[PDB]
């Protein structure tokens, strides 16, 4: 594990979560769109803390591990693809192949008996509505369709988006993003006004405690998560008050939205509608390392043809992604790294102290503990360990 | 003003049930060896239910955090929790658990 | 605790002294003049490793931890002064009165079962000689009178000063201000020739360890300190010599200074008289965390009306400050700054080769190692902890 | 030990080796050029770990440990040579010999029972070829000859070089320059075209493991090292191929260099002939601390007279050089940054996948753990503790 | 070569030790006896150079001498870190009191 | 040549005496048993008194940094201590213990 056993045991609800760190392994993440790798052109990222090559040939995508098995070097340091379907290490040369990683040359030493008889780690990688998917996992994948939020990969629904990386542990912004009372934070957000949003400033939760959410875990492609249902029976916060005096009111707009919100393993939310009535967003928080996290957002939007994909396409550079992605979403962001000091030390699981809607972010953490794939751990970075 | 809340037999040693009170905080009666004792139920340091919680002797561990709260006088026994529990008289007359309106 | 076992065994002299890396608990420490927080201002500062936050309403302040129960965040992110007596959370809005730190409102969820059940840790604040002081501690706190020197609380002294974080552990700090022989490094000080001060470069010592100190262990007011006597019974050094040829002088200034000198606790020296004759010098060493302190100096001089204070004032700014203040202790703010190493890994708390002179500094880790009023403790910081 | 005792069970072969994360003691280092220090201007390095302070006093070099016994603050924080033959420190004046490191006075107490009984650490300094060598140790010195590999200290061997530092454990950089297949990141060095030598891709091994080295430990002059002979038996490559296909070519040059090839403790390597047929390269990779290390590299020529000498200057700054130490070893440089993170947990000494060559890494790998002087510990950079 | 290699006697090795055995033009096996049973594998250690042979044999696991790797002699499946290639196993038989080892290596298993 | 301590009987086994000079050093006397010692009170890594220090067997360890000597040999026994301690003859004559007034030649 990576955390102190005696913090551990004291968190028995939702101990694996605890845990999680470094985040779920044999799941799949997406970490860049489709038009940022290109053929022939190498890319590194790290996930899951392990640092990563991926590549187009002949437009597929392969995923090898950067990180050379002769003297742990990256690959990617001097990057030498001698030949269309393999990678030569600056090093010494030993060569793999993209395709199944085997190493099946090398210039230095033709007749070396590790030729042939080595293979680095390689991991699945699917494109989906524009996406790069990576199965940071260990044997055959699952569906895609398992680790992703309903309606994502409907035939009709337009995937557009925008990813950075964020300095917070992937578990604050999955919170942050599933919980119901921070909508507080988004009270003076341009898109509030500018789209003539109604946005409550909280809630005041109605009937019990398994009210509060709906938890999926019969879904039939098996998809893994929780709806917020606290607005089915609360009474919506529009005057904010202290003391009985009204000293903050929410927005009054026209158009409802957000209403339907879920968050999936194994860490995406979906908000629908949102940020317009005919639209939704899906929002994935992936793992880069115990620090990091990708900031994965896209905003889907049905469209029939390519003239509404195109329109759409300008309507989101226009205003979409400037107004809401950013316009709305920015404070999102500086409020997950605003946690950080509190959870870095792991103190912050035992310490916090939660209020009512925080029932939904309880849901998450005992789903999570429960149908999560694999805990990643530094052994996973560095070697698996294992003594007779 | 007390409340019945059920036949001793209807829980088994170092067991816990919460009471429901219509227009008012959860209750917790817990039973050590052939006592009972009551508490609030709400762990106050979260929204956690002390009757989901370990019983070990007359200290009962938040299923949370792991704080912990002397059932007896309601007082912390163990960190993150710091403010006092909610301690509520009991008696068992005739096999029936009896339970105090308010606290005390 | 927070040092290695092994080596607060070993140092059985003053062992509370060698942990107490994060300063004392309980005790009070200036963090600012009063004339640097105004009316509805809120002020962040970091004291003993802990988060605060300063205000001023109707004129009185009051101080706050800065870090929200609920999460964990620094309102301070975001400040949220809704009504002129409370501070409402940026994050879920949860909002405390300044006046008890209680949780009276949250605009989120006006119904929370936390309303008025939950408190944000407040410490005492008091304003004297225009310092604004802060009472680290839990409890009723004592008078302010037990941590400063004597006079500095004297009605017709008048107090001006300077404030700035220093990068050093507080106790090098205090070490270097009581050390009798550290006044070699002000050898070539502006000061010293610019006011005709007499300053040796040391001192041979006289009569018993006994008699180069005093220990104050009770006052009318409690106070605990130590009095540097080495210039009692010992021999000012006026010309250094190596191998016996004279390579340095000291300087035969007509001005006598410095002859009263005391350390008190919790880390705040008096010198008297300095810079001048008829003036004081009182400087604290404020434990910000382990690694930095606030040099808290102050020049006082008795005045009888605001003719004098005016005047004072003048010669203040115009003279003391950028001669003594700076032009002197600049050169103690290196030498604290260059013992950081040896004591970074704690282990020069156990190498160290003391000499004579040193017997002050031994005196003030016996003096703080037993009548400190608590270790701060880095579970102080995150939440104390204990299992039953 | 400097290492997980858990990993020094698993490396049986080498694990004094392994532990050596500090560099080995008892051994003399070459740390600048001669002329880089002038007499009466002290210079400041650090070595193993060690902070220490280098003079020249009438044309003969002294070492003393930069660290007062007082406070243990650097005495080169403030330099005050007060007389020929002393140093003193700045902050309490304890005054120190440069020939024995003997405690001779104290300006601000020359009454000190101190004076003439504490000594101040100080470390054998030798010169010869131009080159500042310091004995890292405890005691009277070995020959320096056992320390150096062979002729370069020969009388006619003229040795100009290149210092600097790296940001790499100094075993990187010694295991990177013995490497036999390495040459591989050569293959489009300047050098190679430019000075047109005869260079391969790598080696096809031939022979048993034993005639792959020859393991030096019955020099005379108690050198300690192991020469490549991967060349006697194997058949070099000069066509790279991936699936057969033809796919890189090594240089194809006239000049032959580079075929006697040896790693000598505490961590120098002989090139031989190199970069030219008439010379002989000279590297140390020199301990600062655990991640750096200073890259000492010179050329030796033989010059029967100073017309000759001058040649070579002229020739080694217009070319060698930049053509050679430059041009060719900075792709060594980023080799070993390369290897940091792999071996920087300890954990790559133990999931590395060796091959055919690296048997003269593992040679010298033991051959380093068996002959070593000494293995540096952080206890000897704090001051050694036992209870003994 | 050919089908069976003549190792040594059975009686020239004591239960628990390994023997190297080197062939012309081939890779080394290592013979290791089991109590009264022999098994061979490759001598060279699958997570390197590192000779088998001059490892630690502990009941029917060897460990390599270099980073602690180690295999079943029987199955030549890894049995520690960071071993994780199997290693090939050559079946064995004692014709005679004489101690005989494939010259080819066992087709994989299940 | 001889000062007068105490009274061999005045001394517990495992205990440290103290002996003020006047216009000198201290000096410590330590009772290892049934035999007496003598050495420097002042501990040679520092100004602590090692008669302020704890005996354990023949080591006397130091209040400061807890290095510690050998009070018969003098000899550094623990860490920082590197610098040997003065021993001073001792002798008990007629149930009274007696320190010389310099230290062992
Ligand atoms: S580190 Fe990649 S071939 Fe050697
Ligand atoms: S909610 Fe009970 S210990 Fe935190
Ligand atoms: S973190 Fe302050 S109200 Fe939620
Ligand atoms: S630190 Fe060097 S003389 Fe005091
Ligand atoms: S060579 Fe055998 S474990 Fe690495
Ligand atoms: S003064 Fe005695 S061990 Fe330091
Ligand atoms: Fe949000
Ligand atoms: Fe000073
Ligand atoms: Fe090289």
């Amino acid at each position: 594990a990576n955390v102190d056993e005696a913090i551990l045991k004291r968190v028995k609800g939702w101990a694996p979560y605890v845990d999680a760190k470094l985040g779920f392994r044999n799941h799949w993440y997406p970490v860049m769109f489709s038009k940022e790798i290109n053929e022939g052109e190498p890319k590194t990222l790290k996930l899951l803390g392990e640092n990563l090559l991926v590549n187009r040939i002949d437009g597929k995508l392969y995923c090898l591990k950067d990180r050379c098995l002769h003297r742990g070097v990256q690959l990617s340091v001097k990057v030498e693809c001698k030949t269309k379907s393999t990678i030569t290490c600056w090093y010494h040369a030993w060569t793999y192949r993209w395709e199944d990683g085997v190493l099946c040359d090398i210039l230095t030493n033709p007749t070396s008996a590790q030729i042939g008889r080595q293979k680095l780690k390689t991991y699945p990688v699917q494109e989906a509505k524009g996406c790069v998917f990576i199965y940071l996992g260990d044997g055959d994948p699952p569906p895609l369709a398992r680790d992703t939020p309903p309606n994502f990969l409907d035939d009709d629904m337009e995937i557009l988006g925008k990813n950075q990386i964020i300095k917070s542990n992937w578990r604050l912004a999955v919170e942050n993003g599933f919980d119901p009372s921070h909508i507080y934070i988004h009270k003076d957000s341009i898109l509030v006004k500018d789209n003539d949003l109604a946005l409550p400033l909280g809630f005041a939760p109605g009937g019990d405690r398994k009210q509060q959410t709906r938890v999926v875990d019969d879904d039939v492609v098996g998809r893994k998560g929780v709806y917020d249902l606290i607005g089915e029976h609360g009474v919506p916060v529009f005057e904010g008050t202290i003391g009985g005096e009204v000293v903050r009111e929410g927005a009054y707009g026209e158009k409802i939205v957000a209403n339907d919100l879920s968050i999936w393993l194994p860490g995406v939310l979906k908000v629908n509608p949102f940020p317009n009535p005919d639209m939704m967003q899906f929002e994935w928080y992936v793992p880069i390392d115990e620090n990091t996290h990708y900031y994965f957002q896209t905003l889907g939007k049905p469209c029939a043809n390519d003239e509404e994909r195109k329109k759409y396409e300008q309507e989101f550079e226009s205003k979409w992604k400037p107004m809401a992605l950013e316009g709305f979403n920015n404070d999102d962001i500086w409020a997950r790294e605003a946690m950080v000091d509190f959870y870095a030390d792991d103190k912050g699981w035992v310490n916090e102290i939660l209020f009512e809607s925080d029932e939904a972010i309880v849901a998450w953490r005992k789903l999570a503990s429960e149908h999560n794939q694999g805990i990643q751990t530094q052994a996973h970075v560095s070697g698996l360990e294992h003594h007779h | 003003i007390w409340l019945k809340v059920c036949a001793a037999s209807d829980m088994q040693p170092g067991t816990i049930r919460r009471v429901n009170r219509v227009g008012a905080a959860p209750l917790a009666v817990y039973r050590v060896g052939d006592q009972f004792y009551a508490t609030e139920d709400t762990c106050t340091h979260g929204i956690a239910s002390l009757s989901e919680g370990t019983l070990d002797g007359d200290v009962i561990e938040c299923p949370f955090h792991g704080g912990a709260f002397n059932v007896c006088t309601g007082m912390p026994a163990s960190s993150p929790c710091t403010v006092p529990l909610g301690v509520f008289e009991v008696e068992v007359k005739e096999g029936e658990v009896y339970v105090a309106g308010e606290k005390k």
